RNA sequence: GCUUUACUGCAGGCUGUCGCUGAGGACUCUCACUCCGGGAGGAGGACACCGAUAGCCGGGCA
RNA sequence: ACUCGUACGGUCACUGAAUCCUGCCCAGUGCAGGUAUCUGAACACCUCGUACAAGAGGACGAAGGACCUGUCAACGGCGGG
RNA sequence: CGCACGGAGGCGAAGAACCACAGAUUUCCGAAUGAGAAUCUCUAACAAUUGCUUCGCGCAAUGAGGAACCCCGAGAACUGAAACAUCUCAGUAUCGGGAGGAACAGAAAACGCAACGUGAUGUCGUUAGUAACCGCGAGUGAACGCGAUACAGCCCAAAC
């Protein structure tokens, strides 16, 4: 047959890549040698068009001016702080040993200084739950235990902007609009509305998957669609 | 580096670069990887040289394993180019050989000495 | 009696024991960052260079190159090519890495012919060659008496053509009697059998 | 549409090559220009 | 052209093994090698990556 | 490439607004998990063999399979007497 | 005073036309090289990559072309096998790189009419559809030797 939709993808296509041109900011944590001596005013709350989020503009004691991720709280006037002996208010970022237990952070990093990876969509939040001298237990948004080096730096603070995924679209338009800034192609076919030629599922005098849709692991890409891996289907049982 | 296997002091150099000169204007001495070499196994040496920033080390590596299944006594020398020089020659030499010393024995003898000495 | 040389040589017998060993456990950490043709002012395997036709001369120069390692880098197939026709990951090429070095290296060098190349290692992931190269118009070559030869409109690009030593020795041109019926005079000139 | 010097100078001489075979050649060689080309008819390059 | 539990193969995934690969049938380590860090330095570590080979799956493809 | 992205994410599928609901079946097939035991290639290894090699037998044994469990909003099934 | 016999006119005995050779001139684009550009433009140029080096583009090299030939790489299918997978087509078609007026080869770690024998290399005639290969099917297929052509042998590394 022919390359199915996810093979195409790869390519790195037009249609397939996202508008970065038209985004914002790479938000990540600002560097500090060490001490702690480092902390801005919030100057502005903007939307940032790759996450439908907001984010504040911050501008520092040296005259730097960089866009940080917004957790909800953090409003325009305000003063946070970077370091590790940043004082643990809502917004201010610190590795989290400087991070007291049972309290909620996000923007999590996974090697310390890479720049936060973890937690960082609309109110989404962190929780450091177990301290050592080596590990610092935290429980990402998914409900995992992410054992990290406690030298990892995090913010603290839900991620702003939550609850957007209570309202539904309602419409198409919407759903346009949202997904054309975005690195995804839209709308969706269903692979069982296809021919043979164009997809696993194709084909038939009428709509029905010829095969079980549970694939294994190892099947190659072309093959790998529907229930990738699953340890089980259904609702019930 | 890898065939060193113990620093010189500067001093002790100086001195043995010194005797080498006046063991070309009164013995004779072999400037050349090479010419050091077979002397070492024709037993007609008494003192060698063996520059220390030499690359490829292979070139020298062997010396100091030669001289020591020769008895030879041997000495490293922090530059190429002065032991070149200090074997009175245009363009530096990696090793050099004291073919029977010349009114230097005396030296060289306690050289040959005090590296013993130096481990 | 034995020559300084025959030290170096002697050692790269087993490039895996003694000093040898140590060097280039060191060496190629800083090789592993040279780029893929890198200039050298002295040769690395002395003896071998010399031995091969090296020379302490003026427009004799010497580089070491940095190929790739492993067997075949092939495709599959874009139309419809069988089974025998589907090499990709259990095949390999007709031209052994010495020879793409040499040649990666007269390409780096646009004026300068090779003389010849040798091994100087190869950690889990890709092999080094040493590549012997003269200049064919510095006079300093035009009058020796033993490179001369090397300035002959016909040996222009000479390694491009497999005149190289490895060149000639992987055309299967090595032995002059039984199995090179279908190598010499030339392989081309034998329908491409060998 | 906008056309640069060389365009120009090219159209030109296109245009040229465009002219009768002088009367006079006629009579010298005692009896056609094969490159008649008409801005409707025919196409220029470019 | 298309399908599959047609025949035969290939990608590809999984896995054992050999090389890269080092010091002291479960272990420690650091020095290659990988990743994070502007850096200092941190994490990982003879594993992973890559070359080779072996077994299973293998209309994604021929 | 996704990605100036980080589970309120995006990937891969199915159904097709709201509303009322969505029964029973894990035997086969698929996927996933486990597994005493069994099965399971090559290298290294033991015995014999060959002044070497071809070779014969043994030994250990991965994934996988047997086997066991989970799963049908997974392919599908919901008869006869 | 071209092809090309017109009109007007001109040149040539100061030896023109015409021909051989050597020289002069030789616009722009073009490998195209200062930079850009559908043959033009903008403000001193070996651009790029290299060797030598007075380390200064100072001195040099490369690039691109050519009917086919040649050398090094990459490498099909139709077709044949009365299907077809090995096999064949075929190392053919096609592609990538490169040289020369010829290329390549070449002075034995050869041969092995086993000899008290030959004596670099190509090539031609033969050896021979032989030996050898092969769903031992279809098909594939040498060599030593011999008769010829032409002949020519040498240089390093190391020892000292
Ligand atoms: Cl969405
Ligand atoms: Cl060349
Ligand atoms: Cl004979
Ligand atoms: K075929
Ligand atoms: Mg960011
Ligand atoms: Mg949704
Ligand atoms: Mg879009
Ligand atoms: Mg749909
Ligand atoms: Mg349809
Ligand atoms: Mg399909
Ligand atoms: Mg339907
Ligand atoms: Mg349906
Ligand atoms: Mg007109
Ligand atoms: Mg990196
Ligand atoms: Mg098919
Ligand atoms: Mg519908
Ligand atoms: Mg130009
Ligand atoms: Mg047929
Ligand atoms: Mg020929
Ligand atoms: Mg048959
Ligand atoms: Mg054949
Ligand atoms: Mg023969
Ligand atoms: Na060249
Ligand atoms: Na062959
Ligand atoms: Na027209
Ligand atoms: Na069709
Ligand atoms: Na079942
Ligand atoms: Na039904
Ligand atoms: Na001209
Ligand atoms: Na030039
Ligand atoms: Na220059
Ligand atoms: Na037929
Ligand atoms: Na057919
Ligand atoms: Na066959
Ligand atoms: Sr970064
Ligand atoms: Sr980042
Ligand atoms: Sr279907
Ligand atoms: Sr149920
Ligand atoms: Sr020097
Ligand atoms: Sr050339
Ligand atoms: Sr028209
Ligand atoms: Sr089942
Ligand atoms: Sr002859």
């Amino acid at each position: 047959g022919r390359r199915i939709q996810g093979q195409r993808r790869g390519r790195g296509t037009s249609t397939f890549r996202a508008p970065s041109h038209r985004y914002k900011a790479d938000l990540e944590h600002r560097k500090v040698e060490d001490g702690d001596v480092i902390a801005g005013t919030v100057v502005d709350i903007e939307h940032d068009p790759a996450r439908s989020a907001p984010v504040a503009a911050v501008e520092f004691e040296d005259g730097d001016r960089r866009l940080i991720l917004a957790p909800e709280g953090v409003g325009v006037g305000d003063e946070l702080q970077v370091g590790v002996s940043a004082e643990i208010a809502p917004g201010n970022t610190l590795p989290l040993a400087e991070i007291p237990e049972g309290v909620p952070v996000c923007n999590v990093e996974s090697s310390p200084g890479d720049g936060g990876k973890f937690a960082r969509a609309s109110g989404v939040n962190a929780q450091l739950l177990t301290h050592d001298r080596n590990v610092a237990v935290v429980k990402l948004p998914s409900g995992e235990m992410k054992r990290l080096d406690p030298q990892c730096r995090a913010t603290i603070g839900v991620v702003a902007g939550g609850g957007r995924t209570d309202k539904p679209f309602v419409k198409a338009g919407n759903k346009h609009h949202k997904m054309k800034a975005r690195g995804t192609k839209w709308p969706n076919v269903r692979g069982v509305a296809m021919n043979a030629v164009d997809h696993p599922f194709g084909g038939g005098g009428r709509q029905h998957p010829g095969k079980p849709k549970s694939i294994s692991r190892n099947a190659p890409p072309g093959r790998k669609v529907g229930d990738i891996a699953s340890k089980r289907t259904g609702r019930g049982g | 580096p890898v065939y060193v296997d113990f620093d010189v002091p500067a001093d002790l150099e100086d001195d043995a670069l010194e005797a080498l000169e006046v063991a070309r204007d009164t013995g004779a001495v072999k400037k050349g990887t090479n010419e050091t070499t077979k002397s070492i196994e024709r037993g007609s040496a008494e003192l060698v040289f063996v520059a220390e920033d030499v690359q490829p080390e292979e070139i020298v590596m062997h010396i100091p394993e030669l001289a020591d299944e020769k008895g030879v006594p041997f000495i490293f020398v922090e530059q190429q180019d002065d032991l070149g020089h200090a074997a009175g020659l245009e363009v530096g030499s990696a090793a050099a050989a004291v073919t029977d010393a010349g009114e230097a024995d005396a030296d060289v003898e306690d050289i040959a000495d005090k590296v013993e000495e130096l481990r | 009696a034995r020559s300084a040389y025959s030290y170096i040589r002697d050692a790269w017998k087993n490039p895996g024991d003694g000093q040898l060993a140590e060097l280039q456990w060191q060496r190629q950490q800083e090789w592993r960052n040279e780029g893929a043709v890198e200039r050298i002012e002295r040769p690395t395997r002395l003896d071998k260079a010399r031995s091969q036709g090296y020379k302490a001369k003026q427009g004799v120069i010497v580089a070491r190159v940095s190929v790739r390692k492993g067997s075949a880098r092939k495709r599959r197939h874009k139309a419809g090519r069988r089974s025998k026709r589907q090499g990709v990951t259990r095949i390999t090429r007709r031209k052994d890495i010495q020879r793409v070095a040499e040649e990666r290296a007269s390409r780096t060098f646009p004026n300068l012919r090779v003389l010849n190349s040798y091994s100087v290692g190869q950690d889990g992931r890709q092999k080094w060659h040493e590549v012997i190269l003269i200049d064919p118009n510095h006079p300093a070559i035009q009058n020796d008496d033993d490179l001369s030869w090397i300035c002959a409109d016909d040996q222009a690009d000479r390694v491009f053509r497999g005149l190289t030593g490895a060149g000639r020795r992987n055309r299967g041109l090595s032995g002059k009697g039984k199995g090179s019926e279908k190598t010499r005079p030339s392989l081309r000139s034998n329908g491409g059998k060998g | 549409g906008k056309k640069s010097k060389a365009t120009k100078k090219r159209l030109a001489k296109l245009d040229n090559q465009n002219s009768r075979v002088p009367a006079w050649v006629m009579l010298k060689t005692d009896r056609r220009n094969h490159k008649r080309r008409h801005w409707r008819r025919n196409d220029t390059d470019e």
